[PDB]
């Protein structure tokens, strides 16, 4: 009765969604054929024969990733209305995803979104699965959620960002479209989740023992965190959170809406043994500044606002065992006019494997959201990158020639100097 | 008879961080000066974590004494202002990391805090 | 489905393409018929982006070959892979440029010009959407330089929101084999640093080594080294019609790589190039054929990437590999050569992995370069074009025909700013 | 509930942790694969799925013999993130175990001790052992004991020195390396245990009536002495003592507290006839001169503070009988200020022998701990072979190359002539 | 894993070589091939410290071979055991060093060693933790005297922090080979003692009198000689790639060995040495195994180990043995021989035990001697320096190549400044 739906911009969304609604497949019978041999209708609109089709858009501007879907395992389960594509993809280009390639099929996109928010009485929230690299998942997702903040305005919208790692980079402009893509939503989403590959690529390394994963091998670990989210939606709990409520616990500011995600217990299937895993034990696993799945030291910011949502056979007495020693501990520095700090959820589901995988099985687990003061520095960055190449007025021309100021840069970092300075004036403690 | 580090940050300028002949006028202009101080141990401050080279110190233990000799930066750091540890391998020709974060004759390269640049 | 027209202009055009499309044709299984006999059908969903079906099952190249000499298209014609192009495509003249830039350029080009546009505007009405133009041509000949840039000049003004990659091939530095071209390469960077977007410039000096010391060859014919540069010209393409973990086009590789609208000459690279016993000597992984790209001794242009400075890199894989080897050996080589890449462009590395490798190996590197490692490359050339400037020897041969003196004052005003561009960005540094 | 830990630094650590943990699995019927077919607690954490795993880590520097227990029978029973290796081993520096090799995985050390205090509330104490002799044994101790005694201070920690031979020697600079131990490990050790290899080839040729032992036959025997010390946690007898009633009973002084070992019975299978073995007769198996585990002659010194630990099958009786002999006899001279010179366990469990052994199967047993003046003779020795070796400047220039004062070793021996004196100064008897 | 880096060069460590990884790979069950076919997997556990995986399972050796005449170059690459290695390491010249050292360290070597560090650069980026250098050439020779000793100091400029063993092959008291042979040993004295961390020392003369008493052989090749010398070799190294009870390193027998840094100058010695026949009639026990080491008999250095004192001793030995023996006799031919080492060093026998016997033995000693027995193995070559420099014969062809006459007369004052060195510690008491 309470309906949400998801939308896959880019190629990042795309081959995410892949990982995604594989997983869903897995929890709850499903076939790939929508068979299966009901608390599932949030996702999964039925059909007057057996059949549950998915709740999913998955919008590209190049048809190349599509035709994975289209050819794959999971052809049948799509509806073919849903899986637009386009002609040309935008192609590293903010100013193409927005202004000229975007433009063209935006209309196909709402329309179809359209006819997917009529078969819901209740319809609870928006998912985005998009990057910031690519011209197509920061440049037609900034127009999308221009659009659905007019189409709607008060239902929660959430993002899964792909943030852009310190140290790795797979793109030239990258730190272009980043600071171009975060002027737009930053007024018209509700709570976008940081991820980077960076630190998945030491989580893949140390915690798991394989020493050459795969863009397939990092996306079952960006399934598990949102399939953790969403799992109080789809399973009758012992403390139930909603979508709604994560947009209250975590935003004290509507410009501070930056959280990081954090995904515990993840060991190989040698070391499922060797330990024992109480909720005492992976709780200690998320605080670390060596688990978080965004390139930042904890220890140099301050946690605002901790949301720990675990699952499986979890017991709250011991849930006040694991926190109660948490805010005693000298190096973890919560907000000091913030005197709680939590948000607890407990499901009566563990986390189900996927057949190939990795990840072992386990009876508790626990993904970790978390606003903290840290991210500031990974903005400090991508200013700094900013200046030394629009100093110089390095790739300006392919993005003039497509729609653009050549002075909107310079206002698009001016918002970002604010976003900056925002994080600096909360860290701060204001006494008497 | 001690222990020094001059034939390794000798063999580090010349190999790693100024290796190409567009900076081999920029190579002379920091070369010329290192053969005359008579510090036993020297210290490479980098910029970011993909350590391009800009600046040059010599370290003095038992004081902590961090004078500059080369490059642009302060004068001097302290141990508030470190970020990570650098290590000249030999063996690769590239600066790894040390997990550690103790200042001693191993370490052959550091980065400070961004705020030292604003 | 992003359809690609490939143009063939001069001698050596139609001696790299009579092998590209020897070269694609393996890997799509294709018959000297036109046929298809491959077996995955991996092959046969972009088959479109080179191929127009045609009745019967049969497939034909998207390709078109200008000449003005009628000698190398009876070469083309009678050899294998031959009867597969379209007989209405060979356009061709019966006077030939005679190894002159303003015959081909003016008197002679401007005669069988409308004859090779109206099946260039033929063969994109076929076309679903439009990619782009490949052109493969010299810069030393009479045909390729000035019937080439001609089909530019003429293309840019019809096609103005197309990519348009010409494949030139520069002269050499030390051999030679025209007594003029240093005439005739001057007057043709006039028209490609004006309507080109990219331009992968490619030495036959730089190319002998790599057949002589690397492949370890004793008689490197064409049908040698046109194999190898032929190598390099599928694999830009190579995942534009071919899935993969992450993708590049014809356009990602023209921003990423691209920082100012000049400065747009590139030069290529590949790996692996084993031996015919050497091959089992070395380990075939990620880390070790980034380590053979970055080589002074693999690139094809015959300049030092250790003169000069980097500004941007693609890298565009091919084969089933890890992402994590890939992100940190481009990692690597940007640390332990931090002085060789420029500071102003962070992180200046574009990565790009196909999922199917060449027929038969098991993964493969192409790469390209973009260097401040050119500028004595047109430093050398605007050399030789002044010294026989001021004797102004072979001049009338060009006079002749139609050309003003004026003309080869304003190309050599043209590639001196050129090469004070690069000499620009090579010392700015920002603070 | 009284859980105690145990690091093994060095080669001479890991071998004779092999034949230990090797011992205390055969008491407890516990198999190699960590099943067994509820006192135990102390060193082995369980795991919900029933296989207990031991409390140990094996810190090295080279990986040779890290990876033969890798390989070994005992495989499956460690937890392979214990097993800490590097890649250059010290190689007989002491310069190279503390200030270049050792200092770069010495945070790899501690935060693995420090996931193993928090599975422990009632932490006891430490079981370092390591030698005197190599670069890891002696250079890494000395900067481990530094570490913990910072982090903990008040916890128990007990080392296992390889006392270097007096005439049997397997290293060139070994007086190098122990003066540079015992001056960094005097103030942070609080009850270090000397066992030398000499003095075992004594045992095993003539009690034993074996020509040819091994290192695996001379680490069975120390197996047997650290089974022993810890033999009051692990079980329940008439009278058990403590990891911290030790450091109090057997320290007299906060310089001295170097205590050699004793075990008894030593007999072969075919002695193990022809004798009758009582509590009145293996106690005067401890006293003898020829007995000892270090080459020290007892009757040139006195012991200060004696401390017996019978077990298996003793009555307390014969207790009585067998002390109240001996200090009315004369040869054994105690000190004059102490009247007082025992401490006594009895524990109600014989000593298991390992299959494929060399000792007999006894019912009861003694490891007596003794310490005494006689040591100041071990200690006048190498403060001889410290002299001569640095009077020519011999080996110096392996040791500055890596960080070291030239004028710290006239300081080391400093802090040497001054515990020479304390054994003097103990031994005499003040008068009035 | 700790690897090590073969480079060889000359005539003589050519050959050796070619007998040495004859003589490793039936440690490791290595074909002519290059791939597996042993029997246990500790001969797998620690390959990686000799060779490089190549593709396919097979394996390859970590050597570096460097020439200046091509004749034994072709000469191993047409033997067994010649096709295992990588044809990129044969670095070769085209003149030949011509017996001479300063051709070959300063003008054929100043020309072809760039040829060689590009190739050692390249072996040392393959390891993970590079352990050290082993190379193996002569004291008399052009090329092994000349070449070798610029390849050590361009190496210590480069690489600072790493151990450097050359097994040189000293000249012999009574037999020569070669007419300036002691110009050749004062040239590279004052090369080696700099830049080398140690450096074993092997005469011919005491060579073949093993060949003829112990061994009781009548025909020695030098394919019997270098048999011998590479089990030494192997000897050293191979407590650092398999299982001990007591273990030793290349870095463990240079602390317990090289009390001042200059004296470092080694003598080996290997036992046992049965004969065809009379390998029965001797018990094969450790108390056996030590009586024929300590011998002044089985010493491959031509000097009396009697006239002057050991300093350090190392006693590597082989195979499966009980720890208490090893322990006792190396304290008995300690006491017995009181007189023959010295005082200011106590207990000064480097014990070494493997787990592994050489593949058909049951035990085996390998002994790397430390003394100031050698002090007249240079006393000797510099009296032969003494007479040759007096009427200054043979130095035209060494003036004529660049060399000055200053440069003979510091490398002989260096050399006295060793030997002076040798005489003050033979007669230093302590009180
Ligand atoms: C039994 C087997 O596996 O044989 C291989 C082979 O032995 C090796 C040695 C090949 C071989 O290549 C050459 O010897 C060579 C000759 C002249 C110039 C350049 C190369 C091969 O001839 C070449 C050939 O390449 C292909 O099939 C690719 O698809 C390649 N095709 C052509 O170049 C081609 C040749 C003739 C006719 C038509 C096309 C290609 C590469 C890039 C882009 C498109 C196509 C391969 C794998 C082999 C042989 C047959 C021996 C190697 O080359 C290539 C380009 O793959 C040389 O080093 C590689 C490693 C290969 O393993
Ligand atoms: N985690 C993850 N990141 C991915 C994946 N595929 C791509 N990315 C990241 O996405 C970024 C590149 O953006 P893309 O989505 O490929 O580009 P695009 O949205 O298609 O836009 P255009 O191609 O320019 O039109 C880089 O940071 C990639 O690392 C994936 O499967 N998983
Ligand atoms: N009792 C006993 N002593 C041993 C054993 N192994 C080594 N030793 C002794 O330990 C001393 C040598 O120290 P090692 O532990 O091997 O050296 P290390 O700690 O590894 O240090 P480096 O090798 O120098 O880095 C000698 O006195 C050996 O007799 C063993 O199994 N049992
Ligand atoms: N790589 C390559 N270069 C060629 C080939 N044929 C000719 N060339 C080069 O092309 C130049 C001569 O130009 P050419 O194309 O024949 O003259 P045009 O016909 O007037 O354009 C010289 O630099 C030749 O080396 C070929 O098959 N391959
Ligand atoms: N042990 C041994 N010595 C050799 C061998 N070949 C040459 N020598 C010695 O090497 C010396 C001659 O030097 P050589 O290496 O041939 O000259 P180079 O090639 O100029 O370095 C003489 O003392 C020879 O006895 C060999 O195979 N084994
Ligand atoms: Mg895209
Ligand atoms: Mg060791």
């Amino acid at each position: 009765m309470r309906e949400c739906i998801s939308i896959h911009v880019g190629q990042a969304g795309v081959q995410i969604g892949n990982a995604c609604w594989e997983l869903y497949c897995l929890e709850h019978g499903i076939q790939p054929d929508g068979q299966m041999p009901d608390s599932f209708n949030t996702f999964f609109s039925e059909t007057g024969a057996g059949k549950h089709v998915p709740r999913a858009v998955f919008v590209d501007l190049e048809p190349t990733v599509i035709d994975e879907v289209r050819t794959g395992t999971y052809r049948q389960l799509f509806h073919p209305e849903q899986l637009i594509t386009g002609k040309e993809d935008a192609a590293n280009n903010y100013a193409r995803g927005h202004y000229t390639i975007g433009k063209e099929i935006i209309d196909l996109v709402l329309d179809r979104i359209r006819k997917l928010a009529d078969q819901c009485t209740g319809l609870q929230g928006f998912l985005v699965f998009h990057s910031f690299g690519g011209g197509t998942g920061s440049g037609f997702t900034s127009l999308l959620m221009e659009r659905l903040s007019v189409d709607y305005g008060k239902k929660s919208k959430l993002e899964f960002s792909i943030y852009p790692a310190p140290q790795v980079s797979t793109a030239v402009v990258e730190p272009y479209n980043s600071i171009l893509t975060t002027h737009t939503t930053l007024e018209h989403s509700d709570c976008a989740f940081m991820v980077d590959n960076e630190a998945i690529y030491d989580i893949c390394r140390r915690n798991l023992d394989i020493e050459r994963p795969t863009y397939t091998n990092l996306n079952r670990l960006i399934s598990q965190i949102v399939s953790s989210i969403t799992a109080s939606l789809r399973f009758d709990g012992a403390l139930n959170v909603d979508l709604t409520e994560f947009q209250t616990n975590l935003v004290p500011y509507p410009r501070i809406h930056f959280p990081l995600a954090t995904y515990a217990p993840v060991i190989s299937a040698e070391k499922a043994y060797h330990e024992q895993l109480s909720v005492a034990e992976i709780t200690n696993a998320c605080f670390e500044p060596a688990n978080q799945m965004v390139k930042c030291d904890p220890r140099h910011g301050k946690y605002m606002a901790c949301c720990l949502l675990y699952r499986g056979d979890v017991v709250p007495k011991d849930v006040n065992a694991a926190i109660a020693t948490i805010k005693t501990k000298r190096s973890i520095q919560f907000v000091d006019w913030c005197p709680t700090g939590f948000k607890v959820g407990i499901n009566y589901q563990p986390p189900t494997v996927v057949p190939g995988g990795d990840l072992a099985k386990v009876q508790r687990a626990v993904c970790m959201l978390s606003n903290t003061t840290a991210i500031a520095e990974a903005w400090a960055r991508l200013d700094h990158k900013f200046d030394l190449m629009y100093a110089k007025r390095a790739f300006v021309h392919w993005y003039v020639g497509e729609g653009m100021e050549e002075g909107e840069f310079s206002e698009a970092r001016e918002d970002m100097a604010a976003l900056e300075k925002d994080y600096e004036e909360v860290g701060v403690d204001s006494v008497e | 008879s001690s222990k020094s580090n001059k034939p390794i940050i000798h063999n580090a300028i010349s190999h790693c961080c100024l290796a190409g002949k567009v900076n081999e006028p920029h190579k002379n202009s920091i070369l010329e000066e290192l053969e005359k101080c008579d510090a036993n141990h020297y210290i490479i401050l980098f910029r970011d974590a993909g350590c391009q080279f800009r600046a040059l110190y010599c370290y003095y233990p038992d004081t902590e004494e961090i004078y500059k000799l080369t490059g642009t930066g302060p004068k001097n750091i302290t141990k508030k202002m470190i970020d990570k540890l650098y290590k000249y391998s030999s063996d690769r020709k590239q600066f790894n990391l040390i997990p550690a974060k103790t200042m001693s004759v191993s370490v052959d390269a550091l980065t400070i805090h961004n705020h030292l640049w604003q | 489905m992003r359809e690609i027209v490939h143009i063939q202009a001069g001698q050596c055009g139609n001696q790299i393409g009579a092998k590209f499309w020897e070269v694609i044709s393996d890997e799509h299984g294709i018959d000297p018929t036109g046929t298809y006999h491959g077996d995955s059908d991996l092959q046969l969903d972009r088959i479109s982006v080179y191929y127009n079906e045609a009745t019967g099952g049969k497939y034909v190249p998207r390709a078109i070959l200008v000449d003005l000499e009628p000698g190398t298209m009876d070469s083309v014609r009678s050899g294998p892979f031959g009867q597969i192009f379209r007989p209405d495509n060979f356009v061709f003249g019966q006077s030939g440029a005679g190894n002159n830039w303003a015959k081909g350029h003016y008197t002679e080009g401007a005669e069988l010009v409308d004859s090779v546009l109206d099946v260039v505007r033929k063969e994109a009405e076929s076309c679903d959407c439009l990619q782009g133009f490949q052109l493969t041509h010299s810069l030393g000949g009479g045909t390729g330089s000035g019937m080439g840039t001609l089909l530019i000049s003429k293309i840019r003004e019809e096609y103005p929101d197309r990519i348009m990659n010409t494949f030139s091939v520069v002269p050499s530095p030390k051999v030679s084999d025209t007594v003029v071209e240093p005439y005739n390469a001057t007057l043709s960077v006039h028209q490609l640093v004006e309507n080109t977007d990219e331009t992968y410039c490619i030495d036959n000096e730089a190319l002998y080594d790599i057949c002589f010391r690397t492949l370890k060859l004793t008689t490197p014919t064409y049908g040698d080294l046109n194999h190898l540069v032929s190598a390099t010209m599928s694999g830009v393409t190579t995942c534009l019609r071919f899935p993969g973990q992450l993708n590049a086009d014809l356009r990602k590789l023209a921003v990423n790589m691209v920082p100012f609208p000049r400065l747009h000459f590139f030069m290529p690279g590949f790996a692996p190039l084993t031996s015919r016993g050497s091959q089992q000597y070395r380990a075939l992984t990620v880390p070790e054929l980034t380590q053979q790209v970055f080589d002074a001794k693999n690139m094809m242009a015959a300049c030092d990437p250790r003169h000069g400075r980097y500004l941007t890199v693609a890298a565009v894989f091919r084969g089933r590999m890890s992402m994590k080897e890939v992100d940190e050996q481009m990692l690597n080589v940007q640390n332990k050569n931090s002085s060789y890449f420029v500071e102003w462009i962070p992180n200046n590395v574009k990565t790009a992995v196909c999922d199917i490798p060449p027929r038969g190996l098991k993964m493969a590197v192409t790469f390209i370069g973009n260097s401040t490692a050119i500028q004595e490359l047109f430093k050398r050339i605007s050399e030789q074009f002044t010294a026989m400037f001021r004797r102004k020897a072979f001049l009338h041969w060009y006079t002749g025909e139609g050309m003003d003196e004026m003309e080869f004052t304003e190309a050599e005003s043209n590639m001196n700013d050129l090469v004070s561009e690069y000499q620009q960005y090579q010392d700015a540094t920002a603070e």
